[PDB]
């Protein structure tokens, strides 16, 4: 029970900073998916954390939302972003104009 | 050519080390008394990496093609095009690259890049064969 | 005032990835484009294609004023 | 040393690696003579650890010369390139903005490491430095020669001001052309205090 | 923006990390992520196709709303982890 | 074992470029002299082995391919067993192995395809800095393959050459006669699949027209 | 080096070509700045402006003086080579005496 | 094929390596003749 | 060794790497007892050695490796005018940039500000960031900050450049 006390916070400790660790990146994505009619650092900061979670600093296979997500978003976040930014400004364009005369 | 790769101009990393097997079991030297098709090395240094860098070459002016007749930028002219300073841009990497000295340098390295000069010639010929012709 | 604005940030992060990034932008433009130029004596028959007695004074400095700063 | 042609020189080539190559000989040598098996061929050590030093620091002192002379030809076609001064004028008054013409600095570089490289020769035989003491090689030695470097210094710079006459007057007609060519008397003046 | 966010996890992950004691440290690995009552409810996040009226954009937000969803659910395992924390409060206690 | 004492093991310091002073391209090579090396070591062992009845460098080689090959008793059957097991499986084995160990050593493919270096960035960053990696890895594969084929020559030598014990030859002959006809093929597509990505050739599916 | 020469004779103009600004100051960086101060050497123009000092690491790679590829071959490669192999003879007859 | 020096272009080289990008042509490479040769080589090169 | 009983208790999974066992233990209790003590041994696994620090402290030295420097020399090595691949440190394993590279990093994300502010041709109020960022880098000037420094000016060129031409 010094063992089973040792071994714990032990077990404990290490699961304290995996949690720590893919809280960080679904903290990161939550960065991503907060920011909202920007469209500048989506891909600059979303680019740079895809670069992350699925790659080299989460591959572990450890959970499914991690990767399911950070698998999923290539598609999610490029595409809905891309065209999302391209049907923007065909709003300005509806916008300009009808000032003409 | 659908450029996947055949290896690329990027056997300078490998084509080195994987000499001396072509060199110290000179190929084929040691390879004891048979019919053993010895040369393999070259054979693709013959055949595949000569035409692999031919249409190497070839698709390399295919990203310098960029659908313009024309339009640039130059700070004493026109220029046109893009295209212009585009060959100018390949054949002055590929020329520092592919060879400096040395002048064979190729077996026809030489006439590859010589016919690069020739199809951008034949481009460019072929804009004054549209625009005017 | 900022007409180009969102297409300028636009085709900057489009062209992160150019160019269909931003190609569709010219079938939006000519459709648009195909509206605005319209009609007022139909004037979306810029391309091969009564409505000529739906044209008058007012309805002529409107028609090319308007055409004018659609050229602007 | 050279090794090819060109740039052993001007292309501080020998004057980078010709300390490699210079040094592990030295060790090479104060080590196998310092095992003093036996006698009377530590001489043939102290003949040959001379010779090769000696007429090694000619050598880039050599290509150092006839390397400068050739310096500002086809170096100089540029502007204002570098800096700046802060000479008082005879009244004292701040009038410098004295600049730049870079080939002032380019030359006030490839002496000063020739020097550190000369230095390492005229100082390179303190460290080796061990017993019996078969000291083949004095720490501070060939004051016959420290002047004969004194001298080759003394007409490289004479090499630098005999470059820029050439190079000056005509080599060939622009600093650029008039345009300043007090472009070159400013990189004279500079050359008055550098 | 509690332990509301992993409520029967005060039971299905407290008490597995009270007792449990977190058995066997693959399932705090993983099933901690497949995550007792925070996601357990993992499928159809799902960015919703058809066209955006249905609905692209709110399962969009639903496909990371494990970030608002698991993540203040494992923030509150991160809150947990201050109870494990406590729980590394009494394990340096007896310890 | 003495083959190669590596180069580019490690960096005559400083001394850095060239590529070292090891390779390039001073790691002649010319014919090598790392050839009169090795080819005088299985040259060696070989006619001097078949000459003694008729570590130096490398003893192991004809030592333990000796004492343990001669001590065969029914030895004609399992030549053909360790030539038809080694030929496909041991070089698809170590020409996969080591791509592998790269492929998840210090991978970080990451420089994935280029990072679109146009076009003819082609092989850039040698100057040292990610092909470092990938001329160790081609050369060690090489390498390994070059002393592999060496010692099927030495085996379709050794006992072979002459029949110590056995006049039924031709099977490690064989084994070489298209013993090499394996390995000249097993590096000729790993030539064709050095394509221009460090493509890590590691998929195996095969699908028809309908997927 | 050179057969049909630049003729004659094939400098490279190298303290330029290389030394323009280079090793001149990275072969030059255990050799400048040592006092090798700028007053305001920020060169205003539009380049050669980093000049700090210790580090702000550039720090060439210094392909060598500049247009040896194969002249740095030949200095390193014979001079280097050769007094390295004479290094371990003189090693081992340092042994065997 | 003259290079010559510069610098121009892009990344001031942007080339730079560049073992004939891919060569020595290493012959084997046991070949020291050298022929003091010749032109380089008309060859129809030049009227290439 | 997946815990795969909810296909077929008294069964068990172990697919090791390019592998797969369907070793059936014949009672349950053995296959119950055998992931489970498989579960003992992942309190052996996944407690003696999973990591605990091994990917930890070999993520922190092996990450502390980045593009490079650890490792100085430096005789065939530069990193100057280039990004090449450039390790995002702030983004990666720090986060924690100093204060000066941190809120300078922010101003490298106001760089970027920059780049989207003359990429709209507004060329006054990015000339002014940059300024403040000049000012900023200027007065708190650890090593990765002389690389933000080439960026600044690589992008000031981009600017004279860019004023030069459309004047």
């Amino acid at each position: 029970v010094n063992n089973k006390k040792i071994s714990l916070k032990i077990s404990e400790a290490t699961i304290l900073i995996t949690k720590v660790v893919r809280i960080l990146e679904l903290s990161s994505k939550c960065q991503e998916l907060i920011t909202e009619r920007k469209f500048f650092k989506v891909l600059q900061n979303l680019d740079s954390l895809e670069k992350l979670y699925l790659q080299e600093f989460k591959n572990y296979n450890f959970q499914f939302l991690i990767e399911i997500y950070n698998s999923i978003p290539f598609l999610q976040k490029v595409t809905k972003d891309e065209c999302i930014n391209l049907i923007r400004n065909s709003l300005n364009l509806n916008l300009g104009k009808n000032l003409i005369k | 050519v659908p450029p996947s790769v055949f290896n690329m101009k990027v056997i300078l990393d490998p084509f080195l080390l994987f000499t001396q097997s072509t060199s110290t079991i000179v190929p084929s030297v040691l390879t004891q008394n048979t019919i053993s098709s010895l040369t393999f090395f070259d054979d693709y240094m013959n055949k595949s990496f000569l035409p692999k860098i031919q249409m190497t070459m070839d698709y390399l002016f295919t990203v310098e093609v960029e659908s313009n007749n024309p339009y640039a930028l130059e700070l004493s002219d026109e220029n046109h095009n893009i295209f212009k300073t585009a060959l100018d841009f390949q054949r002055l990497f590929y020329n520092l690259l592919n060879v400096f000295n040395t002048a064979n340098t190729f077996r026809e390295k030489i006439s590859y890049c010589i016919l690069d000069l020739l199809n951008h010639f034949y481009n460019y010929y072929l804009g004054l064969f549209n625009s005017l012709i | 005032e900022f007409f180009q604005l969102d297409d300028f940030h636009d085709s900057i992060m489009i062209f992160q990835n150019l160019n269909e990034l931003s190609v569709l932008s010219g079938e939006f433009n000519k459709e648009y484009e195909l509206r605005k130029t319209k009609l007022m004596y139909p004037l979306i028959w810029k391309k091969n294609k009564f409505t000529q007695s739906l044209s008058l004074h007012f309805l002529q400095d409107y028609f090319l004023k308007i055409l004018g700063f659609l050229l602007y | 040393d050279y090794g090819f042609i060109p740039p052993n020189c001007n292309g501080l080539s020998c004057l980078r690696y010709l300390p490699k190559i210079v040094e592990p000989i030295l060790k090479f040598s104060t080590e196998l003579a310092q095992l003093n098996i036996t006698t009377n061929g530590i001489t043939i050590c102290r003949n040959t650890l001379s010779t090769i030093i000696n007429r090694c620091v000619g050598a880039i002192s050599s290509t150092k010369l006839r390397d400068i002379s050739n310096f500002y030809q086809l170096e100089n076609w540029q502007v204002y390139e570098t800096v700046t001064f802060s000479s008082k004028s005879q009244d004292s008054s701040k009038n410098l903005t004295f600049e730049y013409g870079v080939t002032q600095f380019p030359e006030i570089v490839t002496s000063f490491q020739e020097v550190s490289i000369k230095t390492t020769r005229d100082l390179l035989f303190a460290y080796e430095k061990l017993p019996i003491i078969n000291g083949i090689s004095v720490v501070s030695y060939p004051s016959k020669q420290l002047l004969t470097g004194i001298e080759i210094q003394q007409i490289i710079s004479m090499e630098a001001v005999l470059e820029a006459i050439l190079k000056n007057a005509a080599k060939d007609k622009d600093n650029p052309r008039n345009s300043h060519t007090i472009l070159t008397l400013t990189n004279l003046q500079y050359f008055r205090e550098c | 923006s509690l332990y509301e966010l992993d409520p029967k996890w005060k039971k299905l992950l407290k008490t597995d990390n009270f007792l449990g004691g977190l058995t066997v440290n693959e399932f705090v690995q993983e099933l901690s992520k497949d995550h007792r009552n925070d996601v357990l409810i993992d499928a159809n996040t799902k960015n919703l196709p058809t066209n955006e009226k249905d609905q692209d954009a709110i399962r969009e937000a639903i496909w990371k709303q494990l970030d608002p969803k698991p993540y203040i659910r494992t923030f509150e395992s991160t809150l947990k982890e201050l109870k494990n924390l406590n729980e590394e409060t009494l394990n340096k206690r007896q310890y | 074992v003495t083959n190669n004492d590596i180069f580019k093991i490690i960096s005559i310091s400083h001394n850095g470029f060239t590529s070292l002073e090891n390779y390039l391209y001073n790691i002649v090579n010319i014919d090598i002299m790392e050839h009169s090396k090795t080819i005088n070591k299985n040259l060696e062992q070989f006619i001097h082995d078949q000459s003694l009845n008729k570590q130096e460098n490398e003893g192991f080689n004809r030592i333990g391919f000796l004492l343990k090959t001669i001590n065969n008793i029914n030895k004609l059957p399992v030549a053909f067993n360790i030539i038809t097991e080694r030929a496909k499986e041991e070089i698809h084995n170590i020409i996969v192995k080591s791509t592998e160990s790269i492929r998840s050593k210090h991978p970080s493919l990451l420089k994935m395809a280029t990072s679109l270096k146009n076009d003819n960035h082609f092989g850039l960053p040698v100057q040292d800095i990610l092909s470092i990696i990938l001329r160790e890895c081609f050369w060690e594969i090489f390498l390994k393959l070059l002393y592999a084929i060496q010692c099927h020559r030495a085996i379709f030598e050794m006992s072979n050459i002459l029949q110590p014990t056995s006049s039924a030859k031709p099977a490690f002959k064989f084994n070489k006669i298209w013993g090499k006809l394996l390995d000249e093929i097993e590096l000729l597509l790993v030539r064709y699949i050095n394509d221009p990505e460090l493509i890590s050739s590691n998929n195996g599916s095969i699908k028809p027209i309908n997927g | 080096n050179n057969t049909n020469q630049d003729k004659s004779q094939g400098c490279v103009e190298l303290s330029y070509y290389l030394k323009i600004n280079q090793l001149f100051q990275i072969i030059s960086d255990t050799g400048k700045d040592s006092e090798g101060l700028k007053s305001t050497v920020e060169p205003n123009k539009v380049n050669t402006i980093s000049g700090t000092s210790y580090l702000n690491l550039n720090c060439q790679p210094s392909s060598q003086g500049l247009t040896d590829s194969p002249t740095i071959i030949e200095m390193w490669l014979l001079i280097l080579k050769y007094i390295n192999d004479l290094w371990k003879i003189c090693d081992q007859f340092i042994e065997f005496w | 094929s003259q290079e010559p020096m510069l610098d121009a272009d892009r990344l001031r080289s942007s080339w730079t390596f560049s073992e004939s990008m891919d060569l020595n042509y290493s012959n084997p490479s046991s070949s020291p003749n050298s022929l003091g040769n010749l032109k380089i080589l008309l060859d129809d090169k030049a009227s290439k | 060794v997946t815990q795969e009983e909810f296909s077929t208790k008294r069964l068990l999974f172990k697919f090791s790497n390019s592998n797969s066992s369907l070793y059936e233990c014949r009672d349950a209790d053995e296959c119950s007892r055998l992931l489970d003590v498989i579960r003992k041994a992942k309190d052996d696994l996944c407690d003696i050695f999973h990591v605990e620090e091994e990917n930890s402290k070999r993520i922190r030295e092996s990450f502390r490796y980045l593009q490079s420097t650890q490792q100085t020399p430096g005789r065939e090595n530069n990193r100057s005018p280039n990004k090449n691949k450039r390790r995002s440190m702030g983004g990666s394993i720090t986060p924690d940039m100093s204060s000066t590279a941190q809120r300078l990093k922010f101003l490298d994300e106001g760089v970027e500000e920059i780049d989207i502010e003359l990429a709209r041709l507004r060329f006054e109020s990015a000339v002014e960031t940059l300024l403040d960022i000049e000012s900023q880098l200027e007065d708190l000037s650890l090593m990765l900050l002389n690389l933000i420094s080439l960026k600044i000016e690589q992008r000031r060129e981009a600017i004279s450049s860019k004023l030069s031409q459309s004047i």
